[PDB]
Parts: C-alpha cells; structure tokens; sequence
C-alpha cells in the first residue's frame, strides 16, 4: 500500500497537474477540469452522479476570489475542505434515525 | 448529492488562512517542509 | 496501488484519528501528536528534522489560537498548506516567479 498521509499531499500536485493541463493551465482548473479530476479520483465524493449541479456549489465554494478559475488556492481549500467532509462522509448520514418514543 | 456544497463552503475559510498559514509553515522558523519532491 | 486523490481526503480523516486520539481528543492534535504523524507518514516533508524547540513553533503555526492542539480545520489547512507550498518544488518552478508560486 501506499504512504496514506504522504500520498494526500502527493497526489495533491500530482493530480492537480493531471486534469488542469487539459484545457489551459497545469495549475488552473476550470469546471471540466476538476469534473473529470473528480469523476476518476474522487467518484466516491460525487455519488457516481455529478453532473454540473453537484459541480456548480463545488467551483462556487471553491472560487474564493469569484473569478471561476481554480488556483492552486482554491485547490488547496477544496480538498482540506473534503478532508472535513469524509469525517462526516465517513458514515454519509444514510438515513439515520433514532427512535426515543 | 452535494457534498462539495458544505465541505468546500469551508474552502473559501481555510482559504484565507491557508495562503498565511503556507507562508507561516515556510517562515523558517519551521523544521518541517516540502522537498524538492516528495523524496 | 490506491486511489490516489480519493486517500488523500481518506487519509485525512484516518490519519487525523490515529495520533491525536494519543494524549486527548481523536480529533485534537497537540505537538506530540502531530509530531509522530508527520514523522510516521509525512517523514519527506520534514525536509530536514521537526525538533521539539522547533515544534514549539510548527505548533503555533498550525494553530491561530495557540492552545497547543490543532483543531480540524487547522489540521487540513495544515495540510494544504504542505500541498499549496509545494507548487513551485514539485510544479516545477524554482523560486521563479513571486504570482502563483
């Protein structure tokens, strides 16, 4: 296996170099970038249903500067930001309901 | 489905301290850091 | 191997529960926890040596408080903020260029 917490940062400016050198910049995502970064790496994060929906919070959250344009910046942020998210990810609240009465 | 909707809110947060916190992670002060690569 | 981005934020979590749940908290972080988890799966990006004189410091920058345990948030800021500062080393840009750097 892989060295899990070396391999977050890794794959980091690995993958951030992967999907944005495909339409403009190697540090610049725009929405299709990230798309295909996260419909191959992170599907897991998408419900194996995103399409520009799911997408549009994701880019809006993401662009801190309100340009549209993920910066390595606004890459950063996203993925420490999903760091957060797979702790509350990590059970997914699948319909969880308690019964007191 | 919608994560990003309430992982990345918090984006635009960390954002801000994270350009300050890289910088303060490579201050100097810092024993740790990135490598050339990932070594 | 793994799934590259998809561990990153796994690990995150996973790694954020192994340390911190040491001296207190399973998602709290003091020095010592955060000590062993960067000498343990981040080793690389001590890029020299994490000292305890110099803990008192990398501490206090992984925390804007300064209570000596990094809170969530803080722990993945942490983290890309090792990713967001290895751009230029691994991007490939040697100090060229104080932009996007």
């Amino acid at each position: 296996m892989a060295c899990p917490l070396e391999k977050a940062l890794d794959v980091m400016v690995s993958t951030f170099h992967k999907y944005s050198g495909k339409e403009g910049d190697k540090f610049k995502l725009n929405k299709s970038e990230l798309k295909e970064l996260l419909t191959r790496e992170l599907p897991s994060f998408l419900g194996k249903r995103t399409d520009e929906a799911a997408f549009q919070k994701l880019m809006s959250n993401l662009d801190s500067n309100r340009d549209n344009e993920v910066d390595f910046q606004e890459y950063c942020v996203f993925l420490s930001c999903i760091a957060m998210m797979c702790n509350e990810f990590f059970e997914g609240f699948p319909d969880k309901q308690p019964r007191k009465k | 489905q919608r994560e990003l909707e309430d992982a990345t809110e918090t984006a635009d947060a960390m954002n801000r301290e994270v350009s300050s916190l890289k910088n303060k992670l490579r201050r100097g002060d810092l024993p740790f850091v990135v490598p050339r690569r990932m070594a």
